[PDB]
């Protein structure tokens, strides 16, 4: 199950 | 008897040759089970294990959405890194991300991971407590302060201790025949004269799973760490691994040397001796 | 940025036996950046339709790939892996030895 939380650096 | 689930993603900028290439692979222990490659035709998360193929269309659509959206986010992260480091748009750069979790033999959460590397070096990582970050330089400190302000660690911890653990437990049960198996090594020894008074003994371990193994040579029961060549454990291509350890010995003294093999599939360590 | 030179191993999936089909592998690991050229050779000539694993990496961030093709080792034929990377002054050719 892939990580659902995406973040910009 | 602990287990791990890991996803490894790599975005590589290709100036003048289009959008960055993005590749993501998912593993349970030493077994790959999914892949995504932006260069492939589907633009979807694809199965790489027989046991995951059965997952229904809602699984493949949701996983595709998550990995494709991550590829688009990391594409923009390469642009942000160019701004932090004042790097030109003409050079190729790499952004790697790893995430996942470990569970014990009882299926309980042991550890969670979430980390980034820029151009082959650590950039920012979630600490073991899943509540704070380690920034590798002053540009990563800017990212750390943005992520603290947006409570990013609390959002990652939820997945790492919840969904990640639930997913790994499910895959270990679904993929039990592949993932919970142990293939003990099949061993053999070769012998090749190199000179008038010296020969090479080579101790082989083939067809084993998992990859973790230890091959050590001894001379009269004493650990021989010198005059020995050890190769890195390598994949056979069929789901198993291989490794060998060699020693240069004086001719007529072959029987003094023993090769010791340790692996999860050998309840007691094995000792090999030439002929 | 950092650069890491690859480790290279050329080997068969199963112990070779002349006239018996098998798989020739070239495992490249511990390198950075990801850009790498890997060819499998038969008598110094490039084998076509060689396949490879999906790009992955280790705890230290260094990359690894397995290149592989179906082959039949014979007494006459010679096999090798040829690797080119930014860290190498020229392509590196590693000959396949059936006992390594």
């Amino acid at each position: 199950l892939y990580l659902p939380v995406r973040v910009l650096i | 008897g602990s287990h791990s689930m890991r996803y490894f993603s790599t975005s590589v900028s290709r100036p003048g040759r289009g959008e960055p290439r993005f590749i993501a692979v998912g593993y349970v222990d030493d077994t790959q089970f999914v892949r995504f490659d932006s260069d492939a035709a589907s633009q979807r998360m694809e199965p790489r294990a027989p046991w995951i193929e059965q997952e229904g269309p809602e699984y493949w659509d949701e996983e595709t959405g998550k990995v494709k959206a991550h590829s688009q986010t990391d594409r923009e992260n390469l642009r942000i890194a160019l701004r932090y480091y004042n790097q030109s748009e003409a050079g190729s750069h790499t952004l790697q991300m790893m995430f996942g979790c470990d569970v014990g033999s009882d299926g309980r959460f042991l550890r969670g991971y979430h980390q980034y590397a820029y151009d082959g070096k650590d950039y920012i990582a979630l600490k073991e407590d899943l509540r704070s970050w380690t920034a590798a330089d002053m540009a990563a400190q800017i990212t750390k302060r943005k992520w603290e302000a947006a409570h990013v660690a609390e959002q990652q911890r939820a997945y790492l201790e919840g969904t990640c653990v639930d997913g790994l437990r499910r895959y270990l049960e679904n993929g039990k025949e592949t993932l919970q198996r142990t293939d003990p090594p099949k061993t053999h020894m070769t012998h090749h004269p190199i000179s008038d008074h010296e020969a090479t003994l080579r101790c082989w371990a083939l067809g084993f799973y998992p990859a973790e193994i230890t091959l050590t040579w001894q001379r009269d029961g004493e650990d021989q760490t010198q005059d020995t060549e050890l190769v890195e454990t390598r994949p056979a291509g069929d789901g198993t691994f291989q490794k060998w350890a060699a020693v240069v010995v004086p001719s007529g003294e072959e029987q003094r040397y023993t090769c010791h093999v340790q692996h999860e599939g050998l309840p007691k360590p094995l000792t090999l001796r030439w002929e | 940025m950092i650069q890491r030179t690859p480790k290279i191993q050329v080997y068969s999936r199963h112990p070779a036996e002349n006239g018996k089909s098998n798989f020739l592998n070239c495992y490249v690991s511990g390198f950075h950046p990801s850009d790498i050229e890997v060819d499998l050779l038969k008598n110094g000539e490039r084998i076509e339709k060689v396949e490879h694993s999906d790009l992955s990496f280790s705890k230290d961030w260094s990359f690894y790939l397995l290149y592989y093709t179906e082959f039949t080792p014979t007494e006459k034929d010679e096999y090798a892996c040829r690797v080119n990377h930014v860290t190498l002054s020229q392509p590196k050719i590693v000959k396949w030895d059936r006992d390594m």
